[PDB]
């Protein structure tokens, strides 16, 4: 066995880490109640969304 | 003058005054998505606490 470096260990961080990124991401618009909240998610949805929100105001 | 009142009473009323039906449908809606903030935030705060697993 090789104990200087843990490589399962760091395997399974990293699937942590970006399993907590998508929990983080899931419970932002659980809170918000908004399928997008800031850029990049999609940002064609968002631009259209902005047109109508004009659009009802 | 008193048909020239009630017609600028309807337009001041149409100006100022509210409309129930819309506001406490806003309301609900509002109420509905503040529990689930609050419900969300309590369910936030105890997250962090499964890294004392690993301590």
């Amino acid at each position: 066995m090789i104990i200087n470096h843990n490589l399962a260990a760091i395997n399974s961080h990293r699937v942590l880490k970006f399993q907590n990124e998508e929990v983080s991401k899931n419970m932002e618009k659980l809170s918000s109640g908004m399928r997008i909240n800031r850029a990049g998610d999609d940002a064609s949805g968002l631009a259209v969304s902005e047109k109508m929100r004009t659009q009802v105001n | 003058l008193m048909n020239a009142y009630e017609n600028t009473q309807a337009s001041e009323s149409r100006i100022r005054d509210a409309d129930m039906a819309e506001e406490t449908v806003a309301f609900t809606k509002n109420q509905i998505l503040v529990q689930s903030g609050t419900a969300m935030l309590a369910q936030a705060n105890v997250r962090p606490q499964g890294v004392l697993s690993l301590l």
